[PDB]
């Protein structure tokens, strides 16, 4: 089945299947269960930034997510994604909720990857940026219940009329073009991503989280995976 | 001004 | 039928429809039939590079098409893109031969797309970059006899073992992901794309071109659009 | 003396040297009497944004005016920079105030030079972004009453604690480093500048204007060349 | 004194100062005496290329160098650049020669450096590229030896008219606008740099290196920094 | 409400 | 040398 | 084809 590479924000503590009595951030290599974790001060109603980043020669994930004027939650994985992702992947944004819900608000998302091989300074680079999504976005594929348009927000989980978030939602963003992620033969590969999202929950005692998620270029929600999976993972395992 | 959960 | 702006590299005088006497650089709104041209001193066997550029504001496409220590041809019209293009197109470069041939080889490929939506510079931007290709391109829609692989080049039309170029030959390549080249609330919207290729022709008599494109997303080679139609049109109206 | 080439935003109409008789942008070159201007119609209080582009294959020289949801002012200009400017030059920001005044404060600003020599490709650029200014802006040269720090942005021409603008002021800011705007060989160069303002008048009654500007490296505020010079002139002819 | 720290490419083992007996990359923070080096399979008369990266998420500093279709070298090592230098610097090339010779040539170079604060997604940011170097290159501040023009190079080093590398040289290339390297308060800091080298020593047995380095706003050459010091350290302490 | 001059 | 057709 | 000291 697919073959995904996360880096989570988890808003809620399901501990029976590994993770922290607290809000976090993790790094998930092809299971929900993060290779490592970082606590999370979330802060419901108030608008966040993450940024992953990456290169070759450290093979090093590591991601930052924090609020104005208040500290920043910081994870890193030594990981050689040569030997975890095929050559050409997807990229994209991934969200749920379940018995407890929270609105995941993406207001702005950038990626940039860069390629340089064998051959004088020959990189092949990717970069897009999306400062406002429109009502017909035809650079981005939605699955579930994902939307854009109400007014330049990328809605990856159900909201009502009213605008309160909807228990059991899942929805994803995946850029529509392929990215060479890594090659067999360059110098130095890498890319970093960045978005800024909102997280509000009313009914306080939010989940489940967004995910920046890496996958096979076919990669689709699996069935059940809402709540706690992320829309993500099939199982907990 | 809505809300940390701590 | 399609609806294709393009800037085209002509190599081939077919006078008879419209051409100049000469080998030249002309841009063409929805027909063969350019609406203005300017002689091009081409060097067979050299490598040369392609500037486009365009902006909302002046509504003015130009192109520049040089060759290491040479003058070079320039050439330029005022057209407004919202009235012809729609909002959503693909990008791409189309190469043909027919009784007469040479080789469309590309050597690299760049592309950036700036927007600016009136809720100021909030900016959308997509950019890529090809230095080399390999033999499985994934973000690129090869049509016709294109192909990538020959070693880092991507040979737009039929070239032989032995490298020589083939008659009647038609290729296309356009970018994977849809690009959105103009929206009503833009402020600015801007774009730039640049490429070098080499041109190669063994009996001095080369034919038919290499041209830049933009289309609707599903546009396809046109039947008989080899040779002179350079793949783009399906008549010479 | 000095040569400038400035976009100005013009907010009080001195119609006695040329002014039109309401607030405008215009292109100046060498003169405070603009080669060609546009009514602009100012907001007094509403962060507006600025751009200019310019590139050699057009020699054309555009600039756009807007706030967020309003009609936009623009204005361009056919001159050929080669012939006015020296091949190195330094980019910066000019505001004024005399008999009345308003603040001219700079929000952000960003400036982009792309020059590509005869060798191809061989590509020579400058890119700087400023989205705030720090106490102690050393990348920076800060003429006239020109300060940093005033958290964040970059009040270009004296305002008092409480906040509100004084008279008879004259600031500049120029970015360190020199900047290689032409050159010969070029086979296409360009550049384009962003900054947003804040033009802020409690006597509705603004004055005098902010501009853009290019001009030798070693330029300084002429004498007497508060209010209607814009900090750009020595004089009006 | 001068605050140092810098990526060195030393071609000759000085062992009687810490040098492997072999040529090297290294790390030097404010000492000649790396702090951890890797051994480089250096190849006289060929073009090269340097790749020095860090952020301040990893605080990790790491270096990689290549040359077309050959293995490369790369050296790592955690620093908090925060701790060492001013937050004002200034970025350039090194180079120097002594009793053993070689040229000391720079084809291009190009740097980029981030600083995204505490406000939402403000990045300030400043990015210079150089595919040819001129002859009067006033972006640039040459210390010593070092000339530009000869045809698009950098020659770090004394060259004579033949092409033959003088000993006892000494050159440097510091770009002339500060770099704001980081701030007490940003999310996150990176800068990347890239430049091509071609090291060809006649009187084979090669000395003394090439070093990208990173120092006060005004720092200059020590004076009998020829040779092992890389005109960087005035002793090897 | 801060807009206007003229 | 490799440069011209016409 | 100029040189590698090893
Ligand atoms: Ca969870
Ligand atoms: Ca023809
Ligand atoms: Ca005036
Ligand atoms: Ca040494
Ligand atoms: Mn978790
Ligand atoms: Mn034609
Ligand atoms: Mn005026
Ligand atoms: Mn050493």
């Amino acid at each position: 089945a697919d073959t995904i590479v996360a880096v989570e924000l988890d808003t809620y503590p399901n501990t029976d299947i590994g993770d922290p009595s607290y809000p976090h951030i993790g790094i998930d290599i092809k299971s929900v269960r993060s290779k490592k974790t970082a606590k999370w001060n979330m802060q419901n109603g108030k608008v966040g930034t993450a940024h992953i980043i990456y290169n070759s020669v450290d093979k090093r994930l590591s991601a930052v997510v924090s609020y104005p004027n208040a500290d920043s939650a910081t994870v890193s994985y030594d990981v050689d994604l040569d030997n975890v992702l095929p050559e050409w992947v997807r990229v994209g944004l991934s969200a749920s909720t379940g018995l407890y819900k929270e609105t995941n608000t993406i207001l702005s998302w950038s990626f940039t990857s860069k390629l340089k091989s064998n051959s004088t300074h020959e990189t092949n680079a990717l970069h897009f940026m999306f400062n406002q999504f429109s009502k017909d976005q035809k650079d981005l594929i939605l699955q579930g219940d994902a939307t854009t348009g109400t007014d330049g927000n990328l809605e990856l989980t159900r909201v009502s009329s009213n605008g309160s978030p909807q228990g059991s939602s899942v929805g994803r963003a995946l850029f529509y073009a392929p990215v060479h992620i890594w090659e067999s033969s360059a110098v130095v590969a890498s890319f970093e991503a960045t978005f800024t999202f909102l997280i509000k929950s009313p009914d306080s005692h939010p989940a489940d989280g967004i995910a920046f998620f890496i996958s096979n270029i076919d990669s689709s929600i699996p069935s059940g995976s809402t709540g706690r999976l992320l829309g993500l993972f099939p199982d907990a395992n | 001004m809505y809300w940390y959960p701590y």
